[PDB]
């Protein structure tokens, strides 16, 4: 909108080009994580945690 | 909305399959006799003249 | 039997069994039928002056190179052989014309149609020569309406009167002007309507200007023309109708793929009437080795553009299918399901190709699916509305939008335009640097750093702590 | 096995045969206390009264 | 605002009125590019 | 609408407008190419049956069933009932501000 881009014109932070959708926890819960497993397709480089 | 135009004249089934048959008892013409027309099994007069 | 179901596969089963099938000599009398009315049509048409021309004019623009010859012929009974077989034609014509001055002229019916008779046309422009005389005759035609409607009707003229006249001479003036003193109602009430009639025979003697013949000869060929033409039609339909049952016998193999039995054994239908028109008994094969060719292929290529919501070309129906009969004879020849990777040096493609083709949406799903285990829950009660703004983010607007407007005000009328400009703020389009110079008088240059100086007031504590709330 | 006969005989003798072992399908196997994991989940078929 | 509901036939010109164009093929989207 | 995976979920009155469209589609090529009556008049047949399952499917004859073996809602369908437009959505609504 303009007053969005005139607001970043003004604090000079421009904006990202990835969204952020990250899994979190659901609201109420809290546990302890005990077990990751972690499931990747035969084309793609595996990260270090896999 | 939009429309589609029918290449031929289509019977409303709401008028004619509806027990009371509107478009049966306006013509006088029995359900019956009008579904055999509808199914192109049967011929029937218009206006032939006395 | 009528009417007992409603069923409507039943009905066309009931309506089409009643057609014995033919035997191999009846088809050969069909097809004989079918070659004597095309033959009668084009007799019709190979005796009229425009075929001739608008042929000598496409020869002509082929002389040109503006049209190919194989887009105007469909073979002979060799581009060098084309071209002279054009010139004799083209000299029959014009020798035609210089002898066209009636009793030579007989002759040169039957001379200039035997050069014309022996091009074999294309189906596209032949119906052109087709349609130049049915424009022909609706034109001739309608003055034929108007002349029965301005003399009969109006002045009450006997109707065996307007066929002992006009019916026989149809170009003289016997029953317009001659047919005043015969002492008759009509004969003397004629004046009254002689200013149209007359001029309505101009536009229908200017017909005889058109292409050279003569009315009669319009009607004496037209009549032909429509017997050919009735005469081919019924021959066709008598063949398409003994056929109907090889179109169910194909029609049932596809009958779970998207489409309905009646919309199979309808699509294969239109396929019967194609092969109908292309079949050839000199080369003595039965009609059903033809036919299941063009039956075949008419209902396959429908399964290709109606039986999916998301239609996928059928370049790519011929890679799904091609897929999915390689990826079940590998099933049987390692006993389990193959990957992506063993399918790509089996087809002969990358893997990037069959990835794709993999993932090529299915049918979707519908939403009237019950997703739980009851009838109440479906598949469309769980599918939300990703199109609006939340009233926490509509809210936020309403608040950045009052921001900006206070703080916009504890700056100079003249920064406080030129933002409102820059940004399209409470108005509509934004404008450039050089479209807000022309509304101030001042250069491009200047307003850049007026703006500039009014964006460095903002960052100023004070007048910026609200502000920075907003991200 | 496929066998195919000889024309010219009610159950004459065959000219070829081909004995091959053909796989058809995967049928789930229950485990040790009577269920079945299907995909990942352990299920139970219930018997049925009719 | 409105006072009442009313309910009838519709004509062919009505159909027509109400419509703002014809749909003429049977396809929904591009299988490649999800465009209508 | 697509959902998450690359599969899309639809309504059935499209497989019912688009069997419409191709039927009428169908009629006008046969009346353009002047085929045999009984052709004709088994395709009139088959527009006045897809027309009359999409306005009451089952009504006349039996129900089209879709890729599910179950008989595709119509816009009949949509209005009558226990979960019809009336009863489900206009005489009671799910509601903002409220929990159990
Ligand atoms: C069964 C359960 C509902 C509880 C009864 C869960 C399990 C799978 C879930 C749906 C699927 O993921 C597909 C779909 C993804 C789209 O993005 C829109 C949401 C959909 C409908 C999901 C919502 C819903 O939660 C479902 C039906």
């Amino acid at each position: 909108t303009p007053e969005e881009k005139l607001l970043r014109a003004i604090f000079g932070e421009k904006a990202s080009d990835v969204k952020d959708s990250s899994l979190r926890v659901p609201n109420g819960v809290s546990g302890t994580v005990i077990d990751v497993q972690v499931f990747t397709r035969d084309g793609v480089e595996k990260d270090k945690r896999a | 909305m939009g429309h589609i135009e029918l290449a031929s004249p289509t019977a409303h089934i709401w008028f004619l399959k509806s027990l009371p048959s509107r478009i049966g008892l306006l013509l006088d013409m029995p359900l019956r006799d009008i579904e055999r027309v509808l199914y192109f099994e049967s011929y029937v007069v218009i206006e032939g003249g006395m | 039997e009528i009417g007992r179901t409603t069923d409507p596969v039943r009905m066309y089963m009931r309506e089409m069994g009643t057609v014995e099938l033919l035997t191999r000599e009846g088809e050969i009398d069909i097809a004989k039928r079918i070659e004597d009315g095309i033959n009668q049509v084009q007799c019709s048409v190979a005796e009229y002056p425009e075929a001739i021309t608008y042929l000598l004019e496409q020869y002509d623009r082929v002389e040109a190179e503006e049209a190919r010859l194989s887009d105007l012929i469909t073979g002979f009974v060799d581009p060098e052989l084309a071209r002279e077989k054009f010139a004799e034609l083209r000299a029959q014509y014009v020798v035609t014309r210089d002898t066209i001055k009636h009793a030579t002229a007989q002759e040169e019916i039957l001379k200039l149609s035997e050069v014309f008779k022996q091009f074999r046309l294309v189906p596209k422009q032949f119906d052109y020569l087709v349609n130049s005389m049915r424009v022909m005759m609706d034109r001739v035609r309608t003055q034929e309406r108007l002349i029965m409607k301005l003399c009969v009707e109006q002045c009450k003229m006997p109707k065996k009167n307007f066929i002992t006249l006009f019916t026989g001479n149809e170009t003289s003036d016997t029953w317009f002007n001659a047919a005043i003193a015969m002492n008759k109602p009509w004969s003397e009430k004629l004046h009254d309507v002689s200013e149209e009639v007359h001029r309505a025979l101009q536009k229908l003697q200017q017909i005889e200007e058109e292409t050279g013949l003569t009315i009669e000869q319009v009607k004496d060929i037209n009549r032909r023309m429509s017997i050919g033409e009735a005469k081919a039609r019924r021959a066709k339909k008598e063949m398409v109708e003994a056929n109907l049952r090889l179109v169910i016998s194909i029609a049932k193999k596809y009958t779970n793929r998207g489409l309905q039995f009646l919309d199979l054994i309808q699509e294969g239908n239109i396929g019967l009437m194609k092969a109908v028109d292309k079949f050839e008994y000199r080369r003595g094969y039965k009609f059903s080795t033809y036919a299941t060719w063009w039956i075949r292929q008419a209902i396959t290529r429908s399964i290709a553009d109606q039986a999916r919501t998301i239609r996928i070309p059928v370049h790519m129906i011929e890679t799904i299918n091609k897929l999915n009969r390689i990826s079940r004879q590998m099933l049987q020849e390692m006993g389990r399901e193959p990957t992506p990777e063993e399918l790509a040096e089996r087809m002969l493609m990358p893997e990037d190709k069959i990835r794709k083709v993999l993932k090529i949406a299915k049918e979707p799903i519908s939403m009237e699916t019950p997703i739980g285990d009851d009838e109440d829950s479906h598949l469309g009660d769980f599918i939300e509305d990703t199109t609006l703004e939340l009233p926490l983010d509509s809210a936020t607007t309403e608040s950045l939008r009052a921001a900006t407007h206070d703080v916009l005000a504890g700056l100079t009328a003249r920064e406080a335009k030129v933002l409102r400009m820059r940004f399209g703020i409470d108005m509509n389009t934004d404008y450039t640097l050089e479209e807000v110079g022309k509304q101030f008088d001042v250069t491009r240059e200047r307003i850049r750093q007026i703006e500039a100086k009014a964006l460095r007031k903002l960052r100023h504590p004070s007048r910026s702590e609200v502000l920075r709330s907003f991200l | 096995r496929l066998v195919i006969y000889e024309r010219e005989a009610p159950e004459g003798t065959v000219k070829d045969i081909k004995e091959q072992e053909v796989y058809m399908g995967e049928i789930p196997l229950m485990t040790d206390n009577g269920t079945f994991v299907i995909n990942g989940t352990e299920r139970v078929i219930v018997s049925q009264l009719h | 605002e409105f006072d009442a509901i009313k309910i009838a036939l519709a004509s062919p010109d009505m159909i027509r009125s109400w419509s703002f164009g014809e749909v003429k093929k049977p396809e929904t989207i591009n299988y490649r590019t999800f465009k209508p | 609408v697509p959902l998450d995976g690359g599969r899309f979920a639809t309504s059935d009155l499209n497989d019912l407008y688009r069997r419409v469209i191709n039927r009428n589609n169908r009629l006008k090529r046969l009346l353009d190419l002047a085929a045999p009556d009984i052709i004709v008049r088994n395709e009139k047949r088959m527009l006045q049956e897809a027309v009359d399952a999409l306005l009451d499917n089952g009504r006349r004859g039996r129900a089209i069933t879709g890729s599910n073996k179950r008989p595709l809602k119509s816009l009949a369908d949509m209005i009558k009932g226990k979960q019809g437009r009336f009863r489900q959505n206009l005489l009671g609504k799910r509601v903002d501000y409220s929990g159990r």
